[PDB]
Protein backbone atom coordinates (compact mmCIF):
# COMPACT_ATOMS: atom_id res chain seq x y z
CA UNK A 1 0.00 0.00 0.00
CA UNK A 2 2.47 3.30 1.24
CA UNK A 3 5.15 2.62 -0.85
CA UNK A 4 7.32 5.06 0.84
CA UNK A 5 10.69 6.37 -0.68
CA UNK A 6 13.21 3.49 0.09
CA UNK A 7 15.90 6.12 0.37
CA UNK A 8 13.47 7.44 3.55
CA UNK A 9 13.11 11.00 1.94
CA UNK A 10 9.83 11.54 3.62
CA UNK A 11 7.79 11.54 0.54
CA UNK A 12 5.57 8.70 -0.97
CA UNK A 13 6.80 6.36 -3.96
CA UNK A 14 4.79 5.30 -7.41
CA UNK A 15 4.10 1.14 -7.16
CA UNK A 16 4.44 1.37 -10.89
CA UNK A 17 8.18 2.51 -10.95
CA UNK A 18 10.83 1.37 -8.54
CA UNK A 19 8.94 2.17 -4.77
CA UNK A 20 10.62 5.46 -5.31
CA UNK A 21 9.70 8.99 -5.86
CA UNK A 22 10.01 11.15 -8.99
CA UNK A 23 12.97 12.84 -7.48
CA UNK A 24 14.86 10.05 -6.17
CA UNK A 25 13.99 7.59 -9.64
CA UNK A 26 15.88 9.62 -12.26
CA UNK A 27 18.52 10.18 -9.78
CA UNK A 28 19.52 6.73 -8.95
CA UNK A 29 18.07 5.21 -12.66
CA UNK A 30 21.11 7.28 -13.85
CA UNK A 31 24.12 5.23 -11.97
CA UNK A 32 22.29 1.88 -12.35
CA UNK A 33 22.26 2.70 -16.63
CA UNK A 34 25.67 3.89 -16.38
CA UNK A 35 26.92 1.08 -14.30
CA UNK B 1 -7.43 12.18 -15.35
CA UNK B 2 -9.88 13.69 -13.28
CA UNK B 3 -9.04 15.11 -9.74
CA UNK B 4 -11.86 16.72 -6.78
CA UNK B 5 -10.50 19.29 -4.19
CA UNK B 6 -12.84 20.21 -1.76
CA UNK B 7 -13.22 23.53 -0.31
CA UNK B 8 -13.93 24.44 3.15
CA UNK B 9 -17.10 26.08 2.22
CA UNK B 10 -18.26 22.45 0.62
CA UNK B 11 -17.60 23.66 -2.91
CA UNK B 12 -15.57 21.31 -4.92
CA UNK B 13 -13.52 21.82 -7.81
CA UNK B 14 -13.03 19.42 -10.41
CA UNK B 15 -9.57 19.31 -12.19
CA UNK B 16 -8.16 17.73 -15.52
CA UNK B 17 -4.32 16.82 -14.63
CA UNK B 18 -1.70 14.38 -15.41
CA UNK B 19 -0.25 12.54 -12.99
CA UNK B 20 3.84 14.14 -14.06
CA UNK B 21 1.93 17.89 -13.33
CA UNK B 22 3.79 19.43 -10.56
CA UNK B 23 1.48 20.79 -7.48
CA UNK B 24 2.69 24.68 -8.50
CA UNK B 25 0.91 23.54 -12.02
CA UNK B 26 -2.46 22.41 -10.07
CA UNK B 27 -2.29 25.48 -8.14
CA UNK B 28 -2.21 27.41 -11.53
CA UNK B 29 -5.07 25.44 -12.74
CA UNK B 30 -6.72 26.49 -9.83
CA UNK B 31 -6.16 29.75 -10.48
CA UNK B 32 -7.25 29.58 -13.74
CA UNK B 33 -10.67 28.43 -12.67
CA UNK B 34 -11.52 29.96 -9.41
CA UNK B 35 -8.71 33.26 -9.47
CA UNK B 36 -7.05 32.21 -6.48
CA UNK B 37 -3.19 33.32 -6.42
CA UNK B 38 -1.34 30.33 -6.41
CA UNK B 39 1.04 31.93 -3.42
CA UNK B 40 -2.05 31.80 -0.92
CA UNK B 41 -3.15 28.00 -1.61
CA UNK B 42 -1.86 25.44 0.76
CA UNK B 43 -2.60 22.05 -0.95
CA UNK B 44 -3.19 18.62 1.27
CA UNK B 45 -3.56 15.03 0.24
CA UNK B 46 -3.11 11.95 2.83
CA UNK B 47 -2.55 14.46 5.67
CA UNK B 48 0.76 16.07 3.69
CA UNK B 49 0.94 19.63 2.76
CA UNK B 50 1.54 19.49 -1.09
CA UNK B 51 5.06 21.18 -2.11
CA UNK B 52 5.62 23.19 -4.86
CA UNK B 53 8.40 21.59 -6.43
CA UNK B 54 6.86 18.06 -6.35
CA UNK B 55 4.52 16.30 -8.48
CA UNK B 56 1.12 14.58 -8.47
CA UNK B 57 3.12 11.12 -8.98
CA UNK B 58 5.17 12.46 -5.59
CA UNK B 59 2.13 11.45 -3.42
CA UNK B 60 0.50 8.81 -5.80
CA UNK B 61 -2.67 11.21 -6.51
CA UNK B 62 -4.40 9.15 -9.23
CA UNK B 63 -7.69 9.88 -11.03
CA UNK B 64 -11.01 10.33 -8.27
CA UNK B 65 -8.33 10.89 -5.28
CA UNK B 66 -9.88 14.24 -3.33
CA UNK B 67 -7.50 16.74 -1.51
CA UNK B 68 -8.50 19.38 0.52
CA UNK B 69 -7.95 23.14 0.13
CA UNK B 70 -6.88 25.62 2.85
CA UNK B 71 -6.81 29.35 2.08
ZN1 LIG C 1 12.71 9.67 -2.34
Amino acid sequence: GPMLCSTGCGFYGNPRTNGMCSVCYKEHLQRQQNS
Amino acid sequence: MQIFVKTLTGKTITLEVESSDTIDNVKSKIQDKEGIPPDQQRLIFAGKQLEDGRTLSDYNIQKESTLHLVL
